[PDB]
Order: C-alpha cells, then structure tokens, then sequence
C-alpha cells in the first residue's frame, strides 16, 4: 500500500521505506547564508539570510549531493 | 618609585607611547569602526542589540 | 479555604496559625485536596485528621515531639518575596530571556541585566545571542575585519592580512631562535617568517583547490578565483610586512 | 548504512518496534507465527546500529539481526548533527 | 570607478608628503631648529645629520613618536590642478633625492 515505487527494482520496496508521497513547495527555498546587513542608520544585524548565487562551495564533492537520500538513490518520486 | 607622578617620569618614553599609542586605536576602533548608537553613545560594548 | 475539612480549625498546639499559612501558600492550591505522602501538608492532614476538637485532645508527650519535629517551623518554607523571586526566574528562563550573569571564583554574579538568550530561529543553537559575538560591538568588529569589510577587493583582504601576519610572525623567530644571540638573529628570523608565510599560503591554495570556497568570486567567474587571488595576496603581504619589521629592527637596533 | 534483517524465528512481540529509537521497523501481517505478525524493517537507511533491537529480542538467538557496514556510513546511520551529507 | 578614485586619492597624498619630504630635505642644510632635540641623550639638531642617517641617529622613542603622530592624523579647480602637478613634481624630486642619497 505504499505509493513510492522502487526506481532500479519495481518488485521490491522502495529503500525509502515510506507510504506517503512528498510534498512539493509553492516556491522551493533558494540557496542564502546568514551574514551581517548593515542598516544604513549604523545599526547592524548578526544572523540575516541573504541570497546566494549559487554553491557556497563549489567543490565536486559539495556540489554532487542533492539530498534525494542518503546516495540520491531514491527515484523521481523523491522530489 | 612608588610615587606614581614620580613614576611617569621613570618609565621610559618607549612604553609611555606604547601606553599613547594603544589607548588612541582604542579609541580609534570604539569611535569610528564600532561606534556606540546615537540613542546611547555610552554604550561602548553595544549592550543595546 | 473553608472547603478543607483538616484545614478549617487546625488546634494551635499541631501547628500555627500563621505557619499554616506560610505552608498552603507555598505548597501548589491542586495539593490541598490529597497532598503527596512526602509533604508537610500531608502530615498535617493526617495528623489534624486524628487530633484536634471532636478527637483525641491529648497525646503522649513522645508522639508530640516528634509530631513537633516533623512538622515544618515558619523560617523553612519560602517567603512571599522569595517565591515571586523564583517564579520570575523560572518565567524568564521559560520565555527565553537570561539573567545576565558572569562566572566569577567558584561562582557567578548577577549583572543586573536581562537578554535575549533565544536567536531568530528558536530552534538553532548557532544563534543563541551573546555580547561577545552578537552584540553591536562584536558585529561591527568583525564585519570591518579585512576578512568580512564591505568594499573590498580579494588583493586588499589579503595583502591587509598578509602584511599583518608576517610582521608579527618574524618577531618570535628573531627573539627565540636558535640564532638569537648571534648577529644574523634578526634576518635568520626574516627567513624564518617568510618560510612560515610561504607554507600557510600553501596551505590556503590547497583549501580553495579542495573545498573552493565562493564567498570572494565575481559574478560568471572561475569558482574559488577570488579566494585563490586573496591567498596570493597573503603570501605577497606576508613578505612584505616581514621585510618591513626586519628593516625596522635592523634600522633602529 | 546498516542491513537489519528478520528471520521466521520472529514471534511478533513488537519489542523491537518499539526499542526503535529512529523507527526502522513495523509490525506487518504474517501468518508463521501465533501473533500473526512479524517485524519488518523498511527505514534500515535510519538505521544507527545501536542494537536495541537485538537486545530487546526475546527468541533463543536473534530473530532480528543488525550487521554494522561501516565502509557505507551514511549520516544517517552515523547520526550526524553539527554536519550535513544532504 | 573605483580603482580610480582610490588611486586618485593616493596619488594626490603621495604628492603631499613628496612635497613635504623635499621642504624637509631641502630646509635643514640651510637652518636648523635649535633646542637638544633630546635633551636626555644630550642630542641637538646641528650634531644630527640630514639624510637617510637621520633614521639610524635619532633615537628610536623619537621616530616611534613621529610614527604615533602620523598615526592620530590619519585615523583622526585650478588650485586642485596646481596641488596635483606640484604633487608629481615633489614626487619626482624626493625619489631622485632618496636615490641619490642612498646611491652615494
Ligand atoms: C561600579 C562599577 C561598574 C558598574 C556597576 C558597571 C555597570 C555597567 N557597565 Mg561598566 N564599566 C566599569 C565599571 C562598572 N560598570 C569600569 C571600571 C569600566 C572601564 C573598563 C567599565 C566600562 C564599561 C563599558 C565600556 C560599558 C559598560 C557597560 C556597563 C553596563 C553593562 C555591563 C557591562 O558590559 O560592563 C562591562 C564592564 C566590564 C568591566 C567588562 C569589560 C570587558 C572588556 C572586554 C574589557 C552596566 C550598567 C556597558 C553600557 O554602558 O551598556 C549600556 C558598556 O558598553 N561598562
Ligand atoms: C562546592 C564547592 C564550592 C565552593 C568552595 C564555593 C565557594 C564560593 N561560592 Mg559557590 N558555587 C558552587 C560551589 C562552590 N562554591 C557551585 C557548584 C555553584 C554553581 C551552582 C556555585 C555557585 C555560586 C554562586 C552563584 C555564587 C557562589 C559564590 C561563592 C563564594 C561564597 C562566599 C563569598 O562570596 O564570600 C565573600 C563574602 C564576604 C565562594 C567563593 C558567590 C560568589 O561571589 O561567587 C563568585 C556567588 O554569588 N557560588
Ligand atoms: C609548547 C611548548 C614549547 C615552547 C614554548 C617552545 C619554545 C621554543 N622552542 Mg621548542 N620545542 C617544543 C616545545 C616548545 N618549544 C617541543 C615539544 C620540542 C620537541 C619536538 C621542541 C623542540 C625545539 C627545538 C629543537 C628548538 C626549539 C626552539 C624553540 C624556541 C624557538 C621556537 C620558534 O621558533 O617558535 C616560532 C614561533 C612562532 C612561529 C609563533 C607561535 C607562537 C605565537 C607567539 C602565538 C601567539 C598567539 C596569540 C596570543 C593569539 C592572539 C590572537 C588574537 C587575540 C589577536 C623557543 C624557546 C629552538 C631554540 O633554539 O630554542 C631556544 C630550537 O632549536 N624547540
Ligand atoms: C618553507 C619555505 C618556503 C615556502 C614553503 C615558500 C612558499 C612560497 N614562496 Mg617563498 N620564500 C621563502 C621560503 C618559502 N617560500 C624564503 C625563505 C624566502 C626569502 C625571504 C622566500 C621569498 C619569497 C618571495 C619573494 C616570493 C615567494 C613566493 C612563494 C610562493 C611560491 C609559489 C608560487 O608562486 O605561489 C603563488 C602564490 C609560495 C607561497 C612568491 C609569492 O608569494 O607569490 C605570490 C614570491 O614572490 N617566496
Ligand atoms: C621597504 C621595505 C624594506 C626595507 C626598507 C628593507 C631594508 C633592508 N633589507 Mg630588505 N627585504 C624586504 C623589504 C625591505 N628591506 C622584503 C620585502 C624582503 C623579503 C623578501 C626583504 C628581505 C631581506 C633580506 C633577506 C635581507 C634584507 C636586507 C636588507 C638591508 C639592505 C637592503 C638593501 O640595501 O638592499 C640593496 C639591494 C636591493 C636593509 C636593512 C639584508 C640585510 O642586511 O639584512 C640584515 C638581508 O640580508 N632584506
Ligand atoms: C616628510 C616629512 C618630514 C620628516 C619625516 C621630517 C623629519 C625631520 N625634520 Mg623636517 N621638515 C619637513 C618635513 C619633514 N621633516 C618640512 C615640510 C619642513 C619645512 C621646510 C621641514 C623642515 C625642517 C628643518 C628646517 C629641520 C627639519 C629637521 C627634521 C628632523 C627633526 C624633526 C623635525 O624637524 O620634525 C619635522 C619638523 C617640521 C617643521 C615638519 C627630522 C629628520 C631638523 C633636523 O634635521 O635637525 C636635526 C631641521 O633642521 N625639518
Ligand atoms: C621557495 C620554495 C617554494 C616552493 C613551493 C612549491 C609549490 C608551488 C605551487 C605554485 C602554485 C601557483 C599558484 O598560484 O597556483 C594556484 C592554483 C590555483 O588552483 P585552483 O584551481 O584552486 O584556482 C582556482 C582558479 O580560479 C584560479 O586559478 O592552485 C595551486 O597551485 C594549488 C597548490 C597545492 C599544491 C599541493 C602541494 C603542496 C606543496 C608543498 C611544498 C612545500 C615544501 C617546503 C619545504 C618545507
Ligand atoms: C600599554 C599597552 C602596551 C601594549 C599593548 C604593548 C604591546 C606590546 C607588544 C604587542 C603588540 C609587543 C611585542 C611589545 C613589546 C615590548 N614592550 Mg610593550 N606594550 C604596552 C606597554 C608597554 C610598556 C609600558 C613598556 C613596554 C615595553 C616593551 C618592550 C621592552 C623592550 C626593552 O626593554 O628592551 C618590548 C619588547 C617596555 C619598553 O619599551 O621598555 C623600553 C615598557 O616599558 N610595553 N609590547
Ligand atoms: C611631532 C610629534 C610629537 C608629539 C605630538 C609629541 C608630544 C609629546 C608630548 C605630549 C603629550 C609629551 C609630553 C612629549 C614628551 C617628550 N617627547 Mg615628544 N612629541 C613628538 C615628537 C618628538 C620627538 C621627535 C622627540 C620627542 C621627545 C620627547 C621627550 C624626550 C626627550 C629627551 O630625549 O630627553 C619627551 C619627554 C624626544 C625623545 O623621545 O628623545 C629620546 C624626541 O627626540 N617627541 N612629547
Ligand atoms: C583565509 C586565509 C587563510 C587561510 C588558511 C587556510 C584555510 C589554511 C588551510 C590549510 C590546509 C588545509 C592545510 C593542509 C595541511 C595538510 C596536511 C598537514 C596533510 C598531512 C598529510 C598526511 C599526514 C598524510 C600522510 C599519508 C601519506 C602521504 C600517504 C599514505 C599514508 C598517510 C595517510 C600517512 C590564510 C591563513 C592563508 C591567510 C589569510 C587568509
Ligand atoms: C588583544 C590585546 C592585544 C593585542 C594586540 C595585537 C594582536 C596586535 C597586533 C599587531 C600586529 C599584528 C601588527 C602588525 C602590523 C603590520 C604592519 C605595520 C605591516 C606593514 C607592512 C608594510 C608597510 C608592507 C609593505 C610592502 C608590501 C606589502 C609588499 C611590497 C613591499 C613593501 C615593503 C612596500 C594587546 C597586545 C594590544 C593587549 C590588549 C589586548
Ligand atoms: S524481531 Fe524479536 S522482538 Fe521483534 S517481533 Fe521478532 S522476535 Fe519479537
Ligand atoms: S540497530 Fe537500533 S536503530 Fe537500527 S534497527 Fe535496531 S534498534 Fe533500530
């Protein structure tokens, strides 16, 4: 009764182990990292998300990972 | 000697503007590079965040 | 409250009127009814419930002392402002706000001061606030480290962190080398510092060729780029502030 | 990650279920035993390794057995909190 | 932009302290301040030279000082056109001088 299909076996489970489908966002969240945003009136903030273009490492083992699972071994499905 | 007027003329110039110099980029860093708030200028170590 | 039965009419002798008091207010209103066996007001409820008008109205003088003994004298419970003391601790805490305080010898004083321990996320230790790296101060100091300063080229932060890094790193050579007491100390240490600078530098250049940080890069440009510009600049700044305090040394003895 | 596995030796108490402490395993329906159920393991990828599940086992040897594969550690199975593999 | 503005800037200072620096180098051969510039090494303007060796002569508290006095300073059109042609005069005369002093 589980809805997750097993992308390299269909007969077996998928690895995940789950029964619900995930659930996409409206807008999925965009890379940031928390910096200072100075306020222009002298102020200044600690912990502010702020946009980042793109990885804040760009090294190959950084940049393979995309979190699907624990080897992005999960199928389709899993985004 | 233990007279600290009397002691400022027995230290020697090398530490009393080492003393000149490290007390003005105190100042230096409190009044230009972190100054205090305009609501609160004494607070020099930014309590008020 | 008159609803008790033990509680209404307590004989003088089992305890005070004023004790009495001091007890149900600081025992919690829900434990009047069936108080826990280990409680004072236990005690008294089964005691009262023996003792007193319409009951036994004499006991042994043994039974009495240690009736005596167990029950509570008023200086043990807490008072009104020692309670409203503690309750507004536990308030603070529970609502996310810290008495300021400083360790001291074998203990910690009380600033006087109330901040906000909690962050913007709630949830996320990394943003617990602390004067030494969230107050305004610390913020300011360490966004205008050459590392962190706004309007800065990858060349400036490292040759400013450079120069800083081998004048200060040739001195410890000079001082305490192997070759202090003799008259090359002072460029043995010279030698000394750049080879230092030479291998952090290379060291940087193996960090930006691993991990490749992009913190420094511009726009549609080689990833790590600037942070490998800023690693060159270092090692440039580093001999040069090297160069500079062994001159200065070498100048005026 | 680990491999948890359950032979037909199970009885189906639900002990291992519930000594989980990051929910691997399930009651499921079977028909081997009396209880007609038997513990299964579909989330071994947040398998740890703990074997709490092999000591709350009451059967004679194991009828739940976790074999530790420490060449594929995952975070997972490591319980990684101050790092992040995702 | 601003790799110009800065360069701007720092052009205009050098040619500052380039036309101090040759005020400074040309004034002492002609008149010497009097009055034991250290008093406590017994030290007086007329025994200190001019030149490069001034560095090694005068006591090290008292570059240190000049240092510190830098220091709090800094921390703390056509006249436009003339400072900046006159800065790159200066700048030519003090290098040459320097080069010279420190050739020969
Ligand atoms: C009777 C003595 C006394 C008392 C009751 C206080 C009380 C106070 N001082 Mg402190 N202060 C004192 C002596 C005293 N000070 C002395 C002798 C100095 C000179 C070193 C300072 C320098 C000082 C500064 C610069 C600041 C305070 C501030 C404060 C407030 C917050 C506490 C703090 O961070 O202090 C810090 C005091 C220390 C001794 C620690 C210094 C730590 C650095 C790293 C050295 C508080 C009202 C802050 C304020 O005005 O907030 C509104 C503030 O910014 N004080
Ligand atoms: C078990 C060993 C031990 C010992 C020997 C001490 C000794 C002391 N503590 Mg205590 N303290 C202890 C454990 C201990 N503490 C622990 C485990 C805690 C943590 C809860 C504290 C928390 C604590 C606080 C909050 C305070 C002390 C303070 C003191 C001082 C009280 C006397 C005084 O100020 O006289 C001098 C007066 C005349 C003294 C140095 C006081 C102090 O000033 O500490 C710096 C104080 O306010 N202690
Ligand atoms: C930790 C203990 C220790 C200490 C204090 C020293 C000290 C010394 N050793 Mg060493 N030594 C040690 C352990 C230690 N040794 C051990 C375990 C061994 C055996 C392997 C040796 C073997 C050894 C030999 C064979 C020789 C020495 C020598 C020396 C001298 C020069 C070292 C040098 O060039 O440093 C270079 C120093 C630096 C690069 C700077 C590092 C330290 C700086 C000052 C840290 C500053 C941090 C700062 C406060 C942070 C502020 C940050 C922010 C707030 C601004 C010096 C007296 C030489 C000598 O002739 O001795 C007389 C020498 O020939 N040592
Ligand atoms: C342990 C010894 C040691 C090490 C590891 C290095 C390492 C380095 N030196 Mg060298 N250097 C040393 C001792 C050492 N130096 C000594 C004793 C001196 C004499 C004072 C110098 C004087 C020196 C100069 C003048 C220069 C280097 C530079 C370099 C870089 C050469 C590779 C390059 O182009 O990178 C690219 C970075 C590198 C950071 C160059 C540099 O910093 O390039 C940016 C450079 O111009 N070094
Ligand atoms: C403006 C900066 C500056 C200044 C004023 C000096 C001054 C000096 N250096 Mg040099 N030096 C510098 C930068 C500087 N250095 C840098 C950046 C490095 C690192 C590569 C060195 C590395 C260095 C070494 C290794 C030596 C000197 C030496 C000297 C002396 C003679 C230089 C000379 O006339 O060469 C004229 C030719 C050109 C003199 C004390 C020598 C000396 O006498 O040391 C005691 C010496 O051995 N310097
Ligand atoms: C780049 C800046 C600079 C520097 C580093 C020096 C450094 C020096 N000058 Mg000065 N000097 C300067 C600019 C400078 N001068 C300028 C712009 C003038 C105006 C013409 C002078 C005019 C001057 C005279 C006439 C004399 C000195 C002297 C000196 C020495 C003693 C300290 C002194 O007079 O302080 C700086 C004083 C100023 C008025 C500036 C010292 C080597 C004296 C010396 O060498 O005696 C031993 C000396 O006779 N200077
Ligand atoms: C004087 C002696 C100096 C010897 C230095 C020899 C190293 C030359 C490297 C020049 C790179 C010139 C340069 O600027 O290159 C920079 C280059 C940049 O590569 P990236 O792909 O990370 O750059 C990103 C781009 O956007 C920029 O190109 O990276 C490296 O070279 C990595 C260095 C790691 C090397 C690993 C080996 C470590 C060697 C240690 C040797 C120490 C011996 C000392 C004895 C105690
Ligand atoms: C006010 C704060 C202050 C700071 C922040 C500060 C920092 C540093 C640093 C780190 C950045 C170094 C590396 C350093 C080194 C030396 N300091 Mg110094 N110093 C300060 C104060 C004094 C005073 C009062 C005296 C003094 C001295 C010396 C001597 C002695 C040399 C000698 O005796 O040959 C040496 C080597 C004495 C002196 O100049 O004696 C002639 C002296 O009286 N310092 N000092
Ligand atoms: C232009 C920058 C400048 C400023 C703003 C400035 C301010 C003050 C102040 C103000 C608060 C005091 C109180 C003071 C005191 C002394 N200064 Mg100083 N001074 C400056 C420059 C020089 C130079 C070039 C020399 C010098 C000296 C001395 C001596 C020791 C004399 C001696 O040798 O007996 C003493 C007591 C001489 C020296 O250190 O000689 C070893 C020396 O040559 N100063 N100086
Ligand atoms: C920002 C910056 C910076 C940075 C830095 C860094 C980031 C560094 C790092 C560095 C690094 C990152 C380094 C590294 C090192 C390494 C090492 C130390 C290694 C070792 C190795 C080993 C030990 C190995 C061994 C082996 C072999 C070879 C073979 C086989 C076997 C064995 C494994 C044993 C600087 C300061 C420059 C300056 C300023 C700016
Ligand atoms: C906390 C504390 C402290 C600390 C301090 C410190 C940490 C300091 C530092 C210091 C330092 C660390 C300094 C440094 C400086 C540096 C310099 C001053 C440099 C310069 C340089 C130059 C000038 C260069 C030049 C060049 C180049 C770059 C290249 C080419 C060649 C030439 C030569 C041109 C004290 C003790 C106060 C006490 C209180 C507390
Ligand atoms: S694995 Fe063990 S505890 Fe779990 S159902 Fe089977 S026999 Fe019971
Ligand atoms: S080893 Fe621990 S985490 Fe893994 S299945 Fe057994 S009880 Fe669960």
């Amino acid at each position: 009764s589980s809805k997750w299909v097993n992308p390299e076996d269909p007969e077996m489970s998928h690895p995940s182990g789950l029964y619900v489908l995930p659930l996409k966002p409206a807008k999925p969240q965009e890379n940031y990292i928390y910096t200072w945003k100075k306020g222009e009136d002298g102020s200044i903030e600690d912990y502010v998300k702020t946009p980042f273009k793109g990885p804040e490492r760009a090294a190959d083992y950084y940049t393979q990972r995309k979190g699907n699972g624990a080897w992005d071994h999960w199928g389709p499905q899993g985004e | 000697d233990n007279n600290p007027l009397v002691s400022v003329t027995q230290l020697p110039m090398g530490g009393m503007w080492q003393t000149v110099f490290f007390i003005m980029c105190l100042e230096w860093v409190s009044t230009y590079v972190c100054p205090p708030p305009k609501s609160k200028p004494w607070d020099i170590l930014g309590w008020s965040d | 409250i008159s609803k008790i039965a033990y509680l209404q009419d307590v004989p003088r002798t089992i305890l005070e009127a004023d004790v009495l008091e001091k007890l149900l207010m600081n025992t919690p209103r829900d434990q009047w009814e069936d108080p826990p066996e280990d409680t004072y007001l236990y005690t008294l409820k089964t005691f009262a419930e023996v003792y007193g008008p319409g009951k036994a109205t004499k006991m042994g003088w043994w039974d009495y002392f240690r009736l005596k003994l167990d029950l509570p004298p008023g200086f043990e419970l807490l008072d009104e402002d020692e309670m409203k003391v503690a309750a507004d601790y536990d308030k603070l805490m529970m609502e996310g706000k810290i008495p300021f305080a400083v360790p001291g010898p074998a203990g910690f004083w009380y600033t006087g001061a109330v901040i906000q321990w909690k962050g913007k996320e709630q949830f996320a230790g990394d943003q617990v606030q602390t004067l030494t790296e969230n107050g305004r101060f610390s913020k300011q100091f360490l966004a205008n480290l050459a590392f962190y300063r706004d309007g800065l080229k990858p060349w400036q932060r490292g040759l400013e962190i450079g120069m800083a890094h081998g004048y200060f790193l040739i001195g410890p050579f000079t001082s305490l080398g192997p070759l202090r007491n003799t008259p090359e100390a002072a460029t043995v240490g010279l030698l000394c510092g750049c080879a230092i600078v030479g291998l952090v530098s290379i060291g940087g250049l193996i960090f930006g060729s691993t991990i490749k940080p992009t913190r420094f890069d511009k726009e549609g440009d080689k990833p790590a780029s600037g942070f490998i510009e800023m690693i060159n600049w270092h090692a440039i700044g580093g001999l040069g502030g090297a160069g500079f305090a062994h001159a200065l040394i070498t100048v005026f003895g | 990650s680990h491999a948890v596995k359950i032979y037909d030796t199970c009885i189906g108490c639900t002990l291992c279920v519930r000594a989980c402490p990051t929910d691997v395993l399930e009651m499921v329906p079977a028909t081997v035993n009396a209880a007609k159920q038997v513990a299964s393991s579909p989330r071994v990828e947040d398998c740890v390794g703990c074997k709490r599940c092999e000591t709350a086992c009451p059967t004679d040897f194991l009828s739940i057995r976790v074999y530790l594969q420490e060449n594929e550690e995952t975070q997972y199975s490591l319980g990684l909190d101050l790092a992040d593999w995702s | 932009s601003e790799t110009f503005r800065r360069r701007r800037i720092s052009e205009i200072k050098n040619g500052r302290v380039a036309m101090i620096a040759c005020m400074g180098y040309i004034a002492p051969e002609y008149f010497r301040w009097p009055g034991y510039c250290s008093p406590s090494t017994d030290l007086k303007f007329a025994d200190i030279p001019n030149g490069i060796q001034a560095l090694y002569k005068m006591p090290a508290e008292a570059w240190a000082q000049i240092g510190v006095f830098i220091a709090f300073l800094e921390l703390f059109r056509r006249g436009l056109e003339a400072e900046i042609n006159n800065g790159r005069l200066a700048m030519v005369a003090i290098t040459g001088m320097i080069s010279q002093n420190a050739f020969f």
